[PDB]
């Protein structure tokens, strides 16, 4: 019974926080461009 | 052209002890006055409106390059928003 139904803890364990890791990526990878796009439209803004 | 001047000339010699009433002559050069030649100051044809014109343009030049670089930079939040999404679809779908 411990074995198999153990086993697939490692599995449910890397699934549930691969699904979260990404999630970071999309949110601090969106906060971090928009940066660039402000900075560009201060250049213009200079202008 | 010659300056008005009521007196011709006077004279009482030049002791160099006995100077009294320091004024102080009009120094003058020794080389004959043609050669002070005339006044001129040429502007630079380039006016402060034509320099305004110059830039300007290279400002509004300019613009279209900041333009388009932000236009190409606006596109990079649609692309992670359209590439990860399937990607946790797929995580997902385990």
């Amino acid at each position: 019974q411990r074995t198999g139904r153990s086993a697939l803890a490692v599995l449910i364990r890397a699934c549930y926080r691969l699904q979260q890791q990404l999630q970071r990526t999309r949110r601090a990878l969106l906060h971090h461009s928009d940066a660039v796009l402000t900075s560009l439209h201060h250049v213009r803004m200079l202008l | 052209m010659d300056p008005y001047c009521p007196f011709d000339a006077l004279d009482v010699w030049e002791h160099r002890r006995f100077i009294v009433a320091d004024s102080r002559n009009f120094i003058t050069p020794e080389f004959p006055r043609d050669f002070w030649m005339s006044p001129v100051f040429n502007l630079p044809r380039e006016t402060a409106a034509e320099q305004v014109v110059v830039l300007q343009a290279q400002r509004t030049a300019a613009a279209a390059a900041l333009e388009n670089a932000a236009m190409q930079a606006a596109e990079l939040p649609v692309d992670i928003e359209r590439r990860l999404r399937p990607i946790e679809r797929n995580v997902h779908e385990i």
